[PDB]
Parts: structure tokens; sequence; C-alpha cells
RNA sequence: GUAAGAAGCCCGGCUCGCUGGCGUGGAGCCGGGGUGGAAUGCGAGUGCCUAGUGGGCCACUUUUGGUAAGCAGAACUGGC
RNA sequence: UAUAGGGGCGAAAGACUAAUCGAACCAUCUAGUAGCUGGUUCCCUCCGAAGUUUCCCUCAGGAUAGCUGGCGCUCUCGCCC
RNA sequence: CGGCUACCCACCCGACCCGUCUUGAAACACGGACCAAGGAGUCUAACACGUGCGCGAGUCGGGGGCUCGCACGAAAGCCGCCGUGGCGCAAUGAAGGUGAAGGCCGGCGCGCUCGCCGGCCGAGGUGGGAUCCCGAGGCCUCUCCAGUCCGCCGAGGGGCACCACCGGCCCGUCUCGCCCGCCGCGCCGGGGAGGUGGAGCACGAGCGCACGUGUUAGGACCCGAAAGAUGGUGAACUAUG
RNA sequence: AGGCUAAAUACCGGCACGAGACCGAUAGUCAACAAGUACCGUAAGGGAAAGUUGAAAAGAACUUUGAAGAGAGAGUUCAA
């Protein structure tokens, strides 16, 4: 009942621009934005609170 | 009385081989004769590294055997290792170059035969060099050991970089007193 | 069951046979050859004992 | 007491240890019996296969080991109702079957 | 083997290795770590920096599972896949590339060395640093987060 | 229970047991301990030896083989 | 305590974000030249591990307190 | 017959409590700890101390440095310098 | 006839009774009447160092499983899509986290205390450094001539390990300033130049077993107390009803 | 805030059981034996010493001194 799957995936060619927008900073991004996600909410509802 | 200086009677000297291995000792009878019988300092060193005990003979790597040899001079020279020479996974290429070194890993001997090198041993090194012609003898790192690491004058006093015993490397571990100023004093 | 040099051992997962220290062990051979007499000083069998 | 540049030692065996010293002298004797129990139920109880009920395919629960896989322990009731047996049916029929297994 | 032992080469001698004077009867230091702050200060001072005091913050119920992350690095980056692939693949064919994921051979985070030939893989990791992304920038390879 | 407190006698033959020794080997002395504003000096005109040096010495070494 | 040389002496040239009348000063780097540089004796440098020791005493000389001590306490050297 | 162990009893000596009482007897924890006495078992060879610095509720003790032994490694000589 | 000797005696000379506390023992210091047997540095766990062996960027089956039932078999052999796991291959931070390659050449922007494009090399330099390499030179019974022959070296070069210094890279803090990208243009991220703290990198040397030394905790080289706690037994002596 | 349930696990008591790089009558359990026995303390409790003739008693018939213990002859046994 192991079955450990082997997915290869071995053939493809080098492709466009994903390979230029991939880069390192997506991560910090993505860890700015998990940090910063309800800070901005809460300053956006007392932007829309104090008219 | 004659002697009005100390008696240090042995230098420090290792004279037999402490290994009982019957190839190395035969090695040692081989090449304490052409020690012995052929002027030669190159048999003087080898033979030495062969009375050399295990753990100072460091195991020689792939990719430091490739570069003492890549510089110029060192063409159709025979690279002798009194020691063990062990596969890298850093490097890609392996020249055509020849090998005299006592037990070669597996993996070593096969990237070379694949190479298109010449592995041999020290009875054949001495059939084609009885005074060591056309060789560069080789040594390994010896102070890149973790227990060489350990030793300095101080593990911390002019903060020494010498590395102190402790089971986990890491917080709450020899990390308060001494180690930073705010807590106590700081080396 | 332990193969030789050139395969390893079918019957055991992950052996080899070990590393040979000296392929061609004939020392009387190798001490009698004439590759290793051509390089030798002279035989020094004098005795050179104290003189009183 | 302390010595020389060695690592500081917090052995603990300040408690009465000697008392309760569990030595496997019995490994071997363990294993004799874990064989005959084994082939004794192969023997007596059934043409079933050993390691009888079937288990099945699942995913451990970590950043570690979630990469690999697992045999795990039943067949996760809404499977085995997709499947189409009964619960019971499937216990005799050899299917092990966990209730608390979600999908 | 006690005939190997020092104790069998010391009989006849009278205090047997440990001196008529000082008398070593039974623990005369103390026991353990006994006077670490008051009379073997240099020795747990001198040897072991750092041994008393509080260092930071105390994160409760910690597991050594969460941060689990073991690191390859550039020079490991080949050899998780066999050096027949590469040779195969790169041999002059077209502009085809390896991937090497790390996630299969159990490595989480791709970080940076040198040794990185001209012939560009597509790396998969679930983290990089950024001097491997440059890295693989230069050799012209493709980086590809994972999940 | 007066003991003996404080001597320095048979101390000068303990030092002389093993030859009191000069440091006596310190080819291309160590650089701590020295003024920053001189490090910023020296590090700066190290560097740039290392990138601007090639070309006007080796045309000195070429007119000094030439004139030598 | 220091110096009695090849780790030293001299010549030529680069760099400096230090300094600044000045290609001024100072440091670093590169190339070249000649080793016979006070006496005597000795073959040297260095790394690891560790026992015992942590009660001392005497003598020439210089000395502290005491009237003095085979008294108490110091310095060099030697001895137990 | 009643009072049984930090309990009894005492015209009071801290006396008596099974030859033991200013805290009974037997067993267990317990082979309690001791920086404190005494002892520590065959031969030969080589090397070979110290009673000193500093710190400690430290002064009969310990830690550290010094003195010492063992294990080596790097080199150097044997052929006018 | 010769004979040293675990036989006895005599003579000349020297010679206080051993063991240990001590600066000092034959001591008017302590133990020892004599003899036979027993009698004191062991074992486990952990660490460090040295040595020996196997494999070697890997290493290790101690946890289980497989063989036909075997006295030695409570052994041994094997697993490998049983490598789960320990140690090592990456460190620095309290942490969020971050995480070790640079050098050369040509062109471009004011080669501007300044970035980009294309190609090449590749773990940096200096001073020592066993060894190794090229080699002027001269040496062998009568001449021009040669090849191995007897036969070393002035000088030059690449430089193992390691030492000393300089330089570079990584992590957390400090100072100064500019630039870059947008799964969204924000108290978002990233990058540069300097001096610092690290148990770092700067081609890795570990893993397993065994032996030796030292330390720690366990009764821990052997014997030794005044004492504390727990549970029971005694008013047949004595004290008082 | 109600309940049951075999397996892997533990066992120095007990009933048989097999093995030992263990010990050898001052050792090994206190105890190889009429051993928790003799004995001690009012009691709780404490607690020993102690193996070996020979192949088979064939354990010395008979004579003799002494009242016997014992002894000299004689005999059994490879050996008194
Ligand atoms: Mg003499
Ligand atoms: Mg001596
Ligand atoms: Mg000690
Ligand atoms: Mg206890
Ligand atoms: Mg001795
Ligand atoms: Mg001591
Ligand atoms: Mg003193
Ligand atoms: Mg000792
Ligand atoms: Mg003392
Ligand atoms: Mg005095
Ligand atoms: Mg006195
Ligand atoms: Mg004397
Ligand atoms: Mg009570
Ligand atoms: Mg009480
Ligand atoms: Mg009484
Ligand atoms: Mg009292
Ligand atoms: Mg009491
Ligand atoms: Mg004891
Ligand atoms: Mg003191
Ligand atoms: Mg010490
Ligand atoms: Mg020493
Ligand atoms: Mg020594
Ligand atoms: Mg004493
Ligand atoms: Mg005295
Ligand atoms: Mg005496
Ligand atoms: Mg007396
Ligand atoms: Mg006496
Ligand atoms: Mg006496
Ligand atoms: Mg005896
Ligand atoms: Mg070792
Ligand atoms: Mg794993
Ligand atoms: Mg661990
Ligand atoms: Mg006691
Ligand atoms: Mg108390
Ligand atoms: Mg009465
Ligand atoms: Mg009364
Ligand atoms: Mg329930
Ligand atoms: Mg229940
Ligand atoms: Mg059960
Ligand atoms: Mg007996
Ligand atoms: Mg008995
Ligand atoms: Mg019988
Ligand atoms: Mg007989």
């Amino acid at each position: 009942p192991v079955r450990n799957v082997y997915k290869k995936e071995k053939a493809r060619v080098i492709t466009e621009e994903e390979k230029n927008f991939k880069a390192f900073a997506s991560l910090r991004m993505a860890r700015a934005n998990a940090r910063l996600f309800g800070i901005r909410a809460k300053r956006a509802k007392e932007a829309a609170e104090q008219d | 009385g004659v002697d009005i200086r100390h008696n240090k009677d042995r230098k420090v000297r290792r004279k037999e081989p402490k290994s009982q291995d019957i190839y190395l000792r035969l090695l040692v009878k081989l090449y304490r004769f052409l020690a012995r019988r052929t002027n030669s300092t190159f048999n003087q060193v080898v033979l030495k590294r062969l009375f050399m005990s295990r753990t100072n003979r460091p195991p020689l790597s792939l990719s430091r055997m490739i570069r003492k040899m890549k510089l110029p001079g060192r063409e159709n020279k025979t690279a002798v290792v009194v020691g063990t020479i062990t596969d890298d996974v850093r490097v890609q290429e392996v020249p055509k170059l020849k090998v005299c070194a006592l037990r070669v890993t597996s993996r070593a001997r096969s990237r070379i035969l694949r190479a298109g090198g010449k592995i041999l041993t020290f009875d054949q090194l001495a059939l084609d060099s009885p005074k060591g012609c056309g060789t560069v003898l080789l040594s390994g790192p010896r102070k890149g050991r973790e227990v060489y690491r350990h030793f300095g004058k101080a593990p911390g006093t002019p903060h020494s970089h010498t590395k102190p015993y402790v089971r986990s490397k890491g917080r709450k571990f020899e990390r308060a007193r001494g180690r930073r100023a705010s807590r106590g004093y700081k080396n | 069951l332990y193969g030789t040099w050139r395969k390893a051992a079918s019957l055991k997962s992950n052996y080899n046979l070990p590393m040979h220290k000296m392929i061609n062990t004939d020392l009387s051979r190798i001490l009698k050859s004439p590759e290793i007499q051509r390089a030798l000083r002279a035989p020094r069998k004098k005795i050179h004992r104290r003189v009183l | 007491a302390p010595s020389r540049n060695g690592m500081v030692l917090k052995p603990h065996f300040h408690k009465d240890w000697q008392r309760r010293v569990a030595t496997w002298f019995n490994q071997p004797a363990r294993k004799i019996r874990r064989r005959k129990a084994r082939q004794a139920k192969a023997r007596r109880i059934a043409p079933r296969p050993a390691s009888g009920p079937i288990r099945p395919i699942v995913r451990c629960p970590t950043v570690r080991y979630h990469t690999k896989v697992r045999a795990g322990r039943g067949f996760s009731l809404e499977e085995l109702r997709v499947a189409g047996i009964h619960k019971k049916v499937a216990r005799t029929i050899g299917i092990s079957v966990d209730p608390r297994r979600r999908n | 083997p006690s005939r190997l032992r020092k104790t069998r080469k010391l009989r006849g001698h009278v205090s047997h290795g440990h001196g008529r004077i000082g008398k070593h009867r039974k623990h005369p230091g103390g026991r353990g770590n006994a006077g670490g702050l008051h009379h073997h200060r240099i020795n747990f001072d001198k040897y072991h920096p750092g041994y008393f005091g509080k260092v930071g913050m105390k994160h409760y119920h910690l597991k050594r599972n969460q941060s689990f992350c073991p690191t390859v690095n550039l020079d490991k980056l080949w050899t998780l896949v066999s050096e027949q692939t590469r040779v195969n693949a790169a041999k002059n064919k077209t502009g085809a590339a390896p991937i090497i994921d790390v996630v299969r051979s159990g490595y989480y985070k791709v970080l940076g060395k040198g040794k990185l030939p001209k012939q560009p893989v597509i790396v998969k990791a679930k983290f990089f640093s950024r001097r491997a992304e440059e890295k693989i920038k230069s050799v012209g390879g493709a980086c590809v987060l994972v999940a | 229970a007066k003991s003996k407190n404080h001597t320095t006698h048979n101390q000068s033959r303990k030092w002389h047991r093993n030859g009191i020794k000069k440091p006596r080997s310190q080819r291309y002395e160590s650089l701590k301990g020295v003024d920053p504003k001189f490090l910023r000096n020296m590090r700066f005109a190290k560097k740039h030896n290392k990138k601007g040096l090639k070309k006007m010495q080796a045309n000195n070494a070429k007119a000094m083989s030439a004139r030598a």
C-alpha cells in the first residue's frame, strides 16, 4: 500500500517571461502581504469611517 | 654526573607503524628499503607518512587532487597520496590524470576509469619510479577537522573564536553571561 | 553471492569486493626486479668496528 | 569536581535507577514468540492473508512528511458509500472501516 | 579488558595513582556541577561562557517539525538526478532543460553556492535565496515555486 | 593554624625549567589596533591597487627590460 | 630594556575616498641589485590529553617585629 | 490492671522506662554523607615535581595558572657557505 | 677432584623496625604476638582526547521482518519501495526571518568616490614551505664522432600540508546616501559603501565498532560515625494511680 | 458529566522446565549436611558452625598387658 508515485515531467523547453516573473521577490511580497493583510483592512475601514 | 642538561631520551618519533595491517607492513618494508637504499628524499617522506597514523593522514578530495594538478608544470606527473582519495559531489569534469594512492573509494575509482585515467598502488608506483621521479606528493585538509576547531588558547576570553562544547547549538545553551553585554560581562 | 571486481553481488544489495592494497605483492620479485636494482647505491657490507 | 575543557554534563541518575533496569535479555525470546504467533495465526485462523484487512493511501499531517505516503487505518465511510457496499459486509469482506476518517 | 587496565600495572604502589599527600577520599570538590557561581567560577567561566542567565523569548509548545526546511546547495543541486540524465538531456539536442525537483529528493530550500555550469535547468522548490535565484538567472535556468 | 602567606621563592627556577620564550616570530605584523581613518585610507588604496595597476606597471616592466 | 641584517640597504614606477601650496608628506602594491655582517655553545618550532601539587624547612648575603630564640615574616641563589 | 517513646511516669535527681534514657528496643530507608583517620595486592626500564599567582563563608578543601609525563606533527645535518 | 649454592658455624667492616601523617621517624608518634584463607580503583550511561579497523559526503540495523523444527542456534545470514531515524553535509539571530563566488577583457551612460550588455576563467593574493620539474657546467686508458653507460650541481620554476598577514562572501545590529520591480504602486519588498559581534564559508571528513586515559552521576577504591524518617515490640526491673 | 472488550506489554511469588566465558565449603542463597535448625532476647526479632575411609566394611577374627581407655603381635585391602 505504499505506491510512491513518480511524476517525471522530463522533456520541456525553456519558456517565456515566467522565468523573469517568478523571482525571489514574490516570496517576500507574499510574506509582507500575509503580515500586513489585516492592518490595511483596518486602515481602509478607518478611511471609510472618517470620510 | 656528566650531563648538566635535562634528560630527554627519545625526541618525538614513531619508529614502527602501530597498525597491524599486513599490507601496510609490507609497504613499510619496501619503502624502508627504498628510503635507505635509493638516496631519495621522496621515498624518505613517503616512508615517514607510512609510519604516520590513520588520523594524521586525512582523506584527500577529488577537487583538490584536480586543482593541485591544474597548476602549470603538472601535466604528465603522477599525484602520489599516502592516504585515501575520495569522491567529490562538487566536481563536473575529471581530466586524464594518473592516481597513486591507498584505498581510493568506489565512486572515485569509477569516475576516474570513466574519465580515462589510471589508478595505481604503492608497489606499482615503486616499480614505475624507484626514486620517485615525475611525482607530486599531496596531503589533505588537516585543520578543517571538527576536533581542531575546539583548540585554542581559550574558548572566549579575547572572544577567541574556538567553539565551546555544548549539546545543542542554539538558544538557552551558553548564550547569556559572557556572550552578550546586556547579561553580565561580555568576554 | 559476492561477485568479481567487475560486477556487484547479485544476491546481496550493495556489496562489492574490497580495495586490494598491493596488487602484485611478490616482495622478493619486486626487490630482485631490474628496475629496483638499477636505482640502488652500492652494497655496503663493511663493519668498521671499534679501534683501540 | 569539574576538570579541563569538556562538555557540561547533567546525567539523570540521581533517582534510584538500579531497581528499574529493563534489559532485553528476552529479545530473541520475544522474536521466537512472535514468529510462532504469526505462524499459528496463519495456520489456525484462516486462508486470509497475513496483515488481513486492507489499509488506505493516506497523507501524513505535517509540513515535513506530507510529501510522503502512508498506509492508514480505514476507508472513510463516505468513500465506502461511493464504492457502494455495507459497513459490516465490508468488514467481513476484508475492508478495514474507520468511521472517523473524513474526506 | 582488565589485563590492559592501569589498575593491574599499579599493584604494589601504596597510594595507587592518587598521591599520599592530597588523599582523594570521596568527593573533594562537590558533586556534578556544584559551585557553578561560588568557587568553580574559573572553570565554569573561561571554559563555558554563557552558562548563567536568560537569553530571549520562550516559545511554549515548540516543535522541531514546523521549522523543517533542509537546505540544498547549488553544488548538491546536480547529483539529485543522475549524470546520465543531464548528459543525455544536454548533449547538443535543443534548448530543452531537465527539471531538478528537490522536493522529491527531500529538500525544501535551495541556497546559493558556486560551481553552477553553463547548462541551464529548472529547479522546483518551496523556498529560495536571492543569490541562488540570481545564479539560476545567470546560467539561464528557470525558477518555479511549488507548495 | 597560621600558615605561610606569600613568597616568590623557587619561582625563577620553575620559569627556567622550560626556557622563557620570546614571541620571536612575527613576519607581516598584525593590523588590528590601528587608526580607522588610516584603515579607510589603506583598504581603498589596496583594492584600487588590485584594480588599476596593470598597464602602467606593464609598460614600465617592458621599458626596464629594454633598458636593462 | 633594546640593536648587532637577506624579514636588511638602495633605485625606478603605480594606488589612496588619509593628508594637503606643491607629483606635499605618509602607507600599500609591483620590478631589479649585490648575503663574508661581534664572541662562545647548541639541531629547532608547534599541537593535543593529563596525574600529582596547592601544610614546607634550612644556609651565605640584604633585611622587617622582638631583648633574644632551634621565634614569626620577606628578596636572590643553593640544598633537604 | 492502667499509663508506650518526643510518649509515659517523676515528694523533681532530666532520675526511671527490662544491665542502654539530656529522648528505649528491633527492622527498613541504608552500603545515609563526610573537605575527616587508617589501608590500597607482581617485576624491570625511562622521564620526573610542588607546598607558588588569582578566586571562593575561602584557611585540613576546591577551581585556574605554573612545575610534570605521554602521544605525535612540521622541518634541519650528514659534501667560500 | 671440583662445586656456586634458600644447610650450620666463626672472623673483619658496615649496619636502629617495618607501613604512613609530616619540613623532619629508630623514635618517649600511631597499627602490628604468630601463621593459613578472604580483602580494596570494578560495572553501567554520558562527554572529551589519542590510537586501530571498515565504509567514506555519506555512515550506522542497535527497531522490527524473512530462513525448515535443530546441541553449539539467546549465535550467525539477509532486508533496501523497511534509511523511519541519530550524527555530518550551513550558519547567524531573542525572534519575525535571512543565509556563504568572485575575478579578467571589449563596448555603452560625463570609466563620474557610477550602473548595464557580450565573452572568458574560476574557490583570491603575499612571505616562508618537505617534495617535484627544466637545466649552464664539468668527470670517466691515445684522437673527429655519437648513444643508455660513472655522475652531481650554480641558478631558475610550479608549489602539499601548515603557519603569519591582507582581501572577499553569509547572519544580527550602527552610520551615509541613491536606484530598481509590481498577482497591485503601500509606515511594499530588494540592492550599494564602510567598522564592528558569530562557535561561520573561503572544496567538505564524517559515521559506526573496539581499545587506552581523564571527568561526571550512580553504593563508585575499601571501612567508619554524633544524626533524620517510616512501621512495629516492651510497666517480668523501675516510676505512679 | 453512563458501561464492556482479546492481542502486542510486565512478572525477583508459585508449578515443572533447559542452558551457563559464574561460584567452589572463609566462595556461592543465611542454609550442598536432622537450616530458618541448634542457640539468644519477655517480645518485636537476631541466627550459626558443620561435605569427603575404602572398590566393596572386607570396620581389624584370634593371642597377650591393664579393670577399661589404650597398646604389642596377627589379619583385610594396591595402600592402615
Ligand atoms: Mg656517570
Ligand atoms: Mg633523571
Ligand atoms: Mg583532578
Ligand atoms: Mg538514593
Ligand atoms: Mg610510584
Ligand atoms: Mg586531589
Ligand atoms: Mg600555604
Ligand atoms: Mg592521577
Ligand atoms: Mg594539604
Ligand atoms: Mg622563619
Ligand atoms: Mg611555625
Ligand atoms: Mg643534597
Ligand atoms: Mg512511632
Ligand atoms: Mg520524631
Ligand atoms: Mg536502666
Ligand atoms: Mg541529649
Ligand atoms: Mg528519635
Ligand atoms: Mg563505602
Ligand atoms: Mg587559602
Ligand atoms: Mg591544574
Ligand atoms: Mg609540556
Ligand atoms: Mg614532554
Ligand atoms: Mg591530614
Ligand atoms: Mg609536627
Ligand atoms: Mg618511619
Ligand atoms: Mg602515645
Ligand atoms: Mg611506634
Ligand atoms: Mg600495639
Ligand atoms: Mg591471599
Ligand atoms: Mg577517534
Ligand atoms: Mg530521513
Ligand atoms: Mg540528536
Ligand atoms: Mg555507615
Ligand atoms: Mg535534619
Ligand atoms: Mg509491675
Ligand atoms: Mg514515685
Ligand atoms: Mg463514553
Ligand atoms: Mg470506560
Ligand atoms: Mg490485555
Ligand atoms: Mg576446602
Ligand atoms: Mg556455614
Ligand atoms: Mg560408597
Ligand atoms: Mg603408592
